[PDB]
């Protein structure tokens, strides 16, 4: 019978595993499983040979195979919980050792190996009892959305989960002709799907502009309405042939800023591909309390709407960049010339910005005529001319930058050796700027400035 | 405390008026060594934040202050009881 | 006949006593 | 979880300081 030979292959392989031989250990091994497909001793020594060279995979399946082929086999449960151990399989280790024990009491013991797996699942037992840490209950919970309380005083269409209809959106733009606010069931739902896709969106956001297509670029806005409401009429609604690319600086003052925010992010779900909405430099709940943001929405609505309002803004974006050749970003470049596209995919939003690194060059640079770089100060550590610029526009195959931090006549200019740009939205910004505005035109085919005129102004 | 209670008293300037609060460690304290070895071992081990902000807890409420929710802690506390009292369902 | 239980008249006691915050002086918000 | 306080907080968080140990293994 093949025993007389699988008896020799056997042998032979567990010499080999003692010698170290482990490649002609395992071809013996299966070669004495060819001659008794059913030995249980077989499939534990070569799951033993397994966990030696790692080989877990096929320590697991031995194992198993060991004790369905002989479930009174007591060594295979033993060495099914030294993979197991292995492993990290703790609970059947327990019961394979417990086991072994109770039938097999000894002093070179299979005890200590107990002992290190009570130890570990006692630990690990306590951790999972003193655990939170799960502990992102939701700004919503309890889905005050489907609370109903709805109350259409304003007269107002049911806003769906689904996009928001362009005909409402049009009408809302006619309810701020009208001084006119949306409702709260409707407000809170958008707000939680405006989270939803913007939370997911790249911290740098990725466009690739075909020749033949055209972007209208915008700047800070000062939370007025009235510029963007003209913008959009102008032209062209935001719609999918205006992919518009907004500067942020929307809460940077207050005046119609919720409702600028609620009509963009309104927008924003319609036309997602083609709005694109970063955050501005004056934008974090220091100047959300300053400039009376938080007393409109504490006017017009409960706090909580407030706490929403905030998980909702933490998701926007710092910067984009188009075609991997123009980079639009809020205050100007960066610390060193070394910084490196993945690197800016690795910045850590869900946090306020720092007066030093990556997000308030970002956001608190801020471009000047003379060479060299700056020192901290303003939400910052640099801010520069040319020099550091002709290193950094060459390691990222950028042309040149885009900035919204200043004011300028015409509502733009092209600066800092003719490597950086301005725009804005506002004409008329500030008690500092009484400037025209425009809004910067970009082909696929010419990514040269281009500028639309804007002299609407508000005030 | 006494604050709090004061039944006809103005709270919008609780903001201003509570002090922040400082944390010391005893370093002769067997706890307090042993988690120095376990935070030395691994940083970043979610066992060393749990464990701290139970202790963090405990301390807080024995320095006569009001835990935030009362009901966080106390499920901390029947899941402890649980895995001392031998209940072999862990669900 | 019994000893009954009476519910107690209850008296609201809503007294103050007056608290004074020691606030910054010019100098230490100014200068330090 | 009522609301009430303890006579003596102390002995409350040996209590915790015990089962903590325990779990740790420090005993
Ligand atoms: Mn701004
Ligand atoms: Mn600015």
């Amino acid at each position: 019978g093949a025993l007389k030979r699988a008896e020799e292959l056997k042998t032979q392989a567990n010499d080999y595993f003692k010698a170290k031989d482990y490649e002609n250990a395992i071809k013996f091994y299966s070669q004495a499983i060819e001659l008794n497909p059913s030995n249980a001793i077989y499939y534990g020594n070569r799951s033993l040979a397994y966990l030696r060279t790692e080989c877990y995979g096929y320590a697991l399946g031995d194992a198993t195979r060991a004790i369905e082929l002989d479930k009174k086999y007591i060594k295979g449960y033993y060495r099914r919980a030294a993979s197991n151990m292995a492993l990290g399989k703790f609970r059947a280790a327990l019961r394979d050792y417990e086991t072994v024990v109770k039938v097999k009491p000894h002093d070179k013991d299979a005890k200590m190996k107990y002992q290190e797996c009570n130890k570990i699942v006692k630990q690990k037992a306590f951790e999972r009892a003193i655990a939170g840490d799960e502990h992102k209950r939701s700004v919503v919970d309890s889905l005050d959305i489907e609370s109903m309380t709805i109350e259409d005083e304003y007269s107002g269409p049911k806003l769906e989960d689904g996009k928001v209809t362009i005909s409402f959106m049009k009408e809302l733009m006619q309810w701020y002709k009208d001084q006119k606010k949306l409702h709260r069931k409707c407000a809170y739902q958008i707000l939680v799907q405006v989270k939803e896709v913007l939370s997911k969106l790249s911290t740098l956001v990725e466009t690739t502009l075909k020749e033949t297509e055209k972007i209208t670029v915008c700047g800070d806005t000062h939370g007025q309405f009235y510029d963007l409401l003209n913008i959009f009429e102008l032209n062209g609604l935001p719609s999918e042939t205006n992919p518009y690319i907004f500067n942020g600086d929307f809460v940077d003052r207050g005046s119609f800023s919720v409702e600028v925010i609620l009509t963009l992010f309104g927008f924003k779900l319609l036309y997602p591909d083609h709005f694109h909405l970063l955050r501005g430099n004056a934008e974090t709940d220091n100047m959300n309390q300053i400039y009376g943001f938080e007393g409109e929405v504490k006017a017009k609505y409960t706090a909580q709407m407030y706490e929403l309002f905030s998980e909702v803004f933490e998701w926007l974006p710092l910067a984009q960049c188009i075609n991997g050749k123009v980079l639009i970003m809020h205050g100007g470049l960066f610390s060193e010339d070394g910084v490196t596209l993945d690197d800016i995919r690795k910045i850590e939003r869900n946090r306020q910005p720092p007066d030093s690194g990556p997000m308030c060059d970002l956001l608190w640079s801020d471009p000047q005529p003379q060479n060299g770089r700056s020192i901290s100060k303003r939400g910052v550590s640099c801010q520069f001319g040319p020099d550091v610029t002709k290193a950094f526009l060459e390691e990222n195959n950028l042309d040149y930058i885009i900035r919204s931090h200043e004011v300028k006549a015409e509502g733009y200019e092209v600066a800092h050796g003719g490597r950086c740009v301005t725009v804005f939205s506002a004409p008329n910004y500030c008690d500092q700027m009484g400037n025209k505005a425009s809004y910067i035109h970009l082909q696929g085919s010419d990514l040269r400035p281009q500028f639309h005129q804007f002299t609407a102004v508000p005030h | 405390r006494i604050m709090k209670a004061q039944a006809l008293r103005d709270n919008s300037t609780m903001g201003y008026m509570m002090a922040k609060k400082h944390l010391e460690i005893n370093p002769d304290h067997p706890i307090v060594e042993t988690l120095r070895q376990k935070a030395e071992a691994d940083k970043n081990d979610k066992a060393v934040k749990d464990l701290v902000v139970l202790l963090f807890e405990t301390a807080l409420l024995s320095s006569g202050f009001s835990l935030e929710d009362p009901q966080t802690h106390s499920n901390r506390i029947y899941r402890m009881i649980k895995l001392g009292l031998g209940i072999d369902e862990d669900e | 006949n019994i000893l009954l239980f009476m519910g107690y008249m209850t008296k609201d006691n809503l007294a103050i006593v007056t608290q004074w915050c020691e606030g910054s002086s010019l100098y230490k918000h100014l200068h330090v």
